[PDB]
């Protein structure tokens, strides 16, 4: 299954 | 591989973290076993090195979550977003939030490995983001495997980042 936008900036 | 943008990293090799939450799927000791074994998965092949810590700010905090859960960056129940990662970074940058409306196991079930979602978000919390290479931990799908080993694409994009052990 995809993670999605898992990946984000602070 | 690739990397955020400006590629942000960590500026030391020791690196904290603390787990601030649990979640009802897993007994602590399996979730504190699954966390760690997915901080070696990089401390093996970086100068990297993790420690637990159980007061205060740690660099990278780790908690379950539901909806929104304090950050602005709300989980979304079962499916969707199964957990996400800040970029290395102050504050924020780092922490891993786990979504508790997912089923953790490791990997049976209509569920998901915390150990494999875990090794995947400290990923990016490290400074990688997603690989177009399918076989990599940073690639954007979750494939759940019995015996998994770090790709060569990852091992080289973590690399090019912290450098190897000496
Ligand atoms: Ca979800
Ligand atoms: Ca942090
Ligand atoms: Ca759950
Ligand atoms: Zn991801
Ligand atoms: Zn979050």
């Amino acid at each position: 299954i995809s993670y999605g936008n898992d990946a984000l900036m602070p | 591989y690739n990397f955020f943008p400006r590629k942000p990293k960590w500026d030391k090799n020791q690196i904290t973290y603390r787990i601030i939450g649990y979640t009802p799927d897993l007994d602590p000791e399996t979730v504190d076993d699954a966390f760690a074994r997915a901080f070696q998965v990089w401390s093996d092949v970086t100068p990297l090195r993790f420690s637990r810590i159980h007061d205060g700010e740690a660099d990278i905090m780790i908690n379950f979550g539901r909806w929104e859960h304090g950050d602005g960056y709300p989980f979304d129940g079962k499916d969707g977003l199964l957990a996400h990662a800040f970029a290395p970074g102050t504050g924020v940058g780092g922490d891993s939030h786990f979504d508790d409306d997912e089923l953790w196991t490791l990997g049976k079930g209509v569920g998901y490995s915390l150990f494999l979602v875990a090794a995947h978000a400290f990923g990016h919390a490290m400074g990688l983001e997603h690989s177009q290479d399918p076989g990599a931990l940073m690639a954007p799908i979750y494939t759940y495997t019995k015996n998994f080993r770090l790709s060569q694409d990852d091992i080289k994009g973590i690399q090019e980042l912290y450098g190897a052990s000496p």
